């Protein structure tokens, strides 16, 4: 009943590691 | 700011799939039935 389901789950952690390696990058130079 | 931003608009839409995912749970809804015809499987 869950195939496609926690796909975006995983896409929200995806663009989650990627701002937080982004923006830490930016503001820490 | 711009950093506020990742998973709201994600769930603007995550939580939609979650609502019509618990939508459709329940739509096709000695004594065991009611029908002689029921009772032949």
């Amino acid at each position: 009943s869950f195939a496609g389901v926690f796909c975006i789950l995983a896409i929200g952690l995806l663009l989650a590691c990627l701002v937080a390696a982004l923006e830490l990058w930016w503001n820490s130079n | 700011a711009m950093r506020i931003v990742m998973g709201s608009w994600w769930l603007f839409t995550l939580i939609v799939c979650s609502s019509y995912t618990a939508n459709l749970a329940a739509f096709l809804t000695p004594v065991r039935t009611f029908q002689d015809l029921s009772k032949q499987l």
